[PDB]
RNA sequence: GGGGCCUUAGCUCAGCUGGGAGAGCGCCUGCUUUGCACGCAGGAGGUCAGCGGUUCGAUCCCGCUAGGCUCCACCA
RNA sequence: GGGGCCUUAGCUCAGGGGAGAGCGCCUGCUCGCAGGAGGUCAGCGGUUCGAUCCCGCUAGGCUCCACCA
RNA sequence: GCACCUCGAUGUCGGCUCAUCGCAUCCUGGGGCUGUAGUCGGUCCCAAGGGUUGGGCUGUUCGCCCAUUAAAGCGGUACG
RNA sequence: CCGUAAACGGUCCUAAGGUAGCGAAAUUCCUUGUCGGGUAAGUUCCGACCCGCACGAAAGGCGCAACGAUCUGGGCACUGU
């Protein structure tokens, strides 16, 4: 459960998700990670589900780096009301994720353990995923 | 006991002690005890009007009846109607056990209207009823009665007060001997019961004392003794004392010649009733306020004892299971023939030179090998049981020791103490759900003695309050209160006094020369993860004391 | 048909997430009470709806059968 | 669900410069006194030098509506 | 939710009568897996051919109950 | 509002806070309240519990013989409803 405890504004515009990832494109903390291929809002509930799904299967191993944070709130007008008459109340928090962005980072385990943990994380996410690793040119 | 003659003496003493006066405060700390704070001539007085089912009494108390809880509605109406007024006179309605209080109380609107407060002490029919002394309707009663339950003398607010049934007896005092002897009519020897049911306000104790003062029962010998006793009572001649033969106590305003026992004579009836109910009243109060907690602890102790017996049954089932495992091994070393429906097959001895009689094992129709394998599994479960049931027996004896200690600490505890026991048990999760106050004593040499009554008070007292070189006392191998002396050096007399206090506040209260141990508080530790309230110690010294009540009452600081 | 909560002493009901079954009313025994049906302790009653799996012990966990409440939308 | 009024001692209620009564508990004093235990002022966060006092919100308690097919 | 069609009229609930259509199938027919010993079952397939009730309560649909049945199935057709 | 077993006590407020008698009503959202009767089955009816959103004493309260082209339940006879 991730959320900011204080915000400058409680109601914000929904924004746009055009283009690739501005940052967080390359894996640089862990050894393996998930690279996003499509853009959608990722709810903190989905982030918690993916984190528990990785952490349970990695009961012995390193820690998980969560590269995304749900800083943008979304508002939800109450049901069965007419359109307009003011913006509704904020309901939850989402993270704006663009294609190419690294979502979660794992180091300190084997190859197949990391692949299966990332598959179990990816089956909870609403986006198409792929497996990436660190490249050492370099 | 507190009969009509006793009431006669109590009315005389209250007329001597509290005449006029002002009732500053009215407190009802318990369900049946009402405290009047009389400001009479001289110093302040504390009048107690008790309507207990067995311990009902009226006397001027002197000890501090603590725990002033939120007052019930009878106490609030007493403070609304009686406080601020004066007491006109205290008189007895004839010779029966009826107390009349004439209250010259100013009304709340400013004018004056006399109120009559009626105190009845009839054992389990005791009640306190206030009337307005002009129409004699019941303003309120301590115990509210229905027109159905106790149909005669209904006690309701606004109902006209009615008096208790007449006993059909003559007035015993000022009565002529001829009168007294012309109606008892002794024929076959029911003499004491004849005095009881023929003579107003006479306890059976006074009848049994009178039949001993008469000596040989006779036509004139008995009557003369009774007349002399009644004349002395009328002359206000009283010798209050405490006499007992074995444990259970008796009190009267006259010296007792019969039932000879330790006789503790008193100066007045006030100190007599203060010393008598000193233990019984306190015991009947923490019992009536905490019967559910002690019932729960006793029931759980019975559960734990039944658990230990049924765990020892499994400990015998351990030795039973080994024979089954041996039978399974024998079946295995022979299970190559008669596999189909195999039972009562003779088995040749595989172990020992005994060559014991061929065995005939009986097996169910699973498989000839799975029956022996089932026996071997039962054996593995049996050895895991040997581990776990011994662990459970150890835990159950620890629980029984802690619950016996909790029984001890609840049995000798005051109102506040038993409530603090309640909080402790709920914290324990046993009961479904800050610098506290303690009890202190002052010794003969001015040394302060602190007594912790509950384990929540005891752990705080042992780890926060007392400094170094403070002598800590506890009863040897018997649960009791933890007593600490806050002085650098304890006088031998101080140690003796604190040991008597620790023996009195113990399970050995009704014992003689009970063992007590004393040591410095630096030498006591407690383990981590164990049950709270467990204190262990080493390098202690032992003295022998007798737990008498007198010393504890004398050593009060308040 | 879909979800949920229970079947516990003669009655009304607790029992904490497996550590060994109880409160009140009700029926008896004994004590006590001068007197107005005002008090105390001690006993029973339960296969915890019925059966069989788990583990060292099951109301509690599990599967399979009898039962009772809730919970579900109109409308003009 | 939408407006309006409150959440203050154990109970009931008054009240920008640092907050109180009656009842309930005590304290010595012979129908009234002079004093003490208990207050996250329901909680968060902004404006300044400080908030019970001003504000945006969360739970709670009252009052008035939730009508036309 | 919106207000696109009708305010120089598109009669709106529940029942009666007459039906028709789609299976996301209530039974009947044919199967797979079952922790399916047999009867009875559970789940998932193929299948609309036919049939899918008489009452008490309430205007009621719905719902509860009584007695059956092989079952008393969901919906659409201007909530036919 | 808060306690205490209608009734009493503490506090705010007003002019004072519902007496007798009725009560799930031509009045009750929850709600087909609970129990019993009537039927095999009764959201209607009848008799009690008060838990009266939001009965109540001449905009009268509670009963009441006879009466009604009145309303709501239940039986006998009777029949194509």
């Amino acid at each position: 459960m991730l959320l900011p405890k204080r915000v400058k504004y409680r109601r914000e515009h929904r924004g746009k998700m055009r283009g690739r990832a501005k940052g967080g494109t390359e894996v640089h903390f862990g050894e393996f990670g998930i690279q996003a291929l499509e853009a959608s809002w990722i709810t903190n509930r989905q982030i918690e589900a993916a984190r528990i799904a990785m952490t349970r299967y990695m009961k012995r191993g390193g820690k998980v780096w969560i590269k995304i944070f749900p800083s943008k709130p979304y508002t939800a007008k109450p049901l069965e009301v007419r359109m307009g008459s003011g913006k509704g109340a904020p309901e939850g928090w989402v993270a704006v994720v663009k294609p190419g962005k690294v979502l979660f980072e794992i180091s300190g385990v084997s190859e197949e353990v990391a692949r299966e943990a990332l598959r179990l994380a990816s089956h909870k996410l609403p986006i198409k995923t792929k497996f990436v690793k660190r490249e050492e040119i370099g | 006991s507190f009969d009509g003659m006793f009431t006669y003496g109590m009315t005389h003493e209250l007329n001597e002690k509290i005449m006029g006066g002002r009732i500053t405060k009215i407190h009802q700390p318990y369900k049946h005890d009402v405290i009047f704070h009389i400001r009479a001539k001289g110093k302040n007085q504390k009048l107690l009007l008790s309507a207990h089912p067995s311990y009902s009494r009226v006397h001027i108390t002197a000890q501090a009846y603590e725990n002033p809880s939120e007052p019930p509605m009878f106490c609030m109406l007493l403070r609304k109607h009686i406080e601020g007024g004066f007491i006109e006179k205290i008189e007895q309605a004839g010779l029966d056990r009826i107390m009349i209080f004439h209250i010259k109380s100013r009304n709340e609107i400013g004018d004056e209207t006399v109120r009559k407060l009626y105190v009845e002490i009839m054992g389990r029919h005791s009640n306190i009823i206030l009337t307005d002394a002009a129409e004699n309707v019941i303003i309120d009663g301590l115990k509210h009665l229905s027109p159905s339950m106790n149909s005669y003398r209904t006690v309701l607010p606004g109902q006209d007060y009615k008096l208790p049934p007449a006993q059909d007896k003559i007035s015993p005092l000022e009565a002529s001997e001829d009168d007294i002897l012309r109606h008892l009519s002794f024929q076959e020897g029911r003499l004491d019961k004849q005095i009881v049911d023929h003579f107003s306000g006479v306890s059976p104790l006074f009848a049994k004392e009178a039949v001993h003062r008469a000596g040989l029962a006779n036509k004139v010998t008995l009557p003369k003794a009774l007349l002399a006793l009644f004349a002395e009572v009328k002359e206000h001649r009283f010798i209050p004392n405490i006499t007992t033969v074995n444990g259970k106590e008796y009190f009267y305003l006259l010296e007792l010649t019969h039932l000879k026992g330790e006789a503790r004579r008193f100066d007045s009836l006030s100190e007599l009733l203060d010393r008598f109910y000193f233990g019984k009243a306190e015991r009947d109060r923490v019992k009536q306020q905490a019967q559910d907690l002690e019932r729960f602890v006793v029931n759980e102790r019975k559960k734990n004892a039944n658990k230990i017996k049924k765990l020892e049954k499994t400990l015998e089932y351990s030795e039973n299971a080994k024979e089954f495992q041996l039978y399974g091994e024998l079946l295995t070393a022979n299970l190559y023939m008669l596999k189909k429906g195999d039972k009562q097959a003779e088995v040749i001895n595989y172990y020992d030179e005994e060559s014991p009689t061929i065995t005939i094992p009986l097996n169910p129709n699973k498989t000839p090998s799975e029956n022996a394998q089932a026996y071997f599994t039962k054996y593995q479960k049996a050895k895991n049981s040997v581990a776990v049931v011994e662990e459970q027996i150890r835990l159950a004896q620890e629980e029984i020791e802690y619950f016996d200690q909790l029984i001890q600490q609840l049995s000798s505890a005051s109102p506040r103490d038993i409530s603090e026991i309640r909080e402790e048990l709920v914290e324990g999760k046993y009961l479904r759900p800050h610098n506290p106050v303690l009890e202190t004593y002052e010794s003969t040499s001015g040394l302060t003695i602190l007594v912790g009554k509950n384990n929540r008070q005891n752990e705080y007292l042992t780890t926060r309050v007392a400094a170094r070189d403070d002598i800590w006392l506890h009863t040897k191998d018997i649960p009791g209160s933890h007593v600490v002396i806050r002085s650098s050096e304890p006088d031998e007399q101080t140690i003796m006094e604190a040991a008597t206090i620790a023996a009195y506040f113990s399970k050995a209260k009704d014992s003689s020369s009970v063992p007590v141990d004393y040591t410095k508080i630096r030498h006591v530790k407690k383990p981590n993860g164990a049950k709270p309230g467990f204190v262990t110690y080493d390098s202690q010294h032992t003295v022998f004391v007798t737990p008498d009540a007198d010393t504890v009452i004398k050593l009060k600081k308040s």
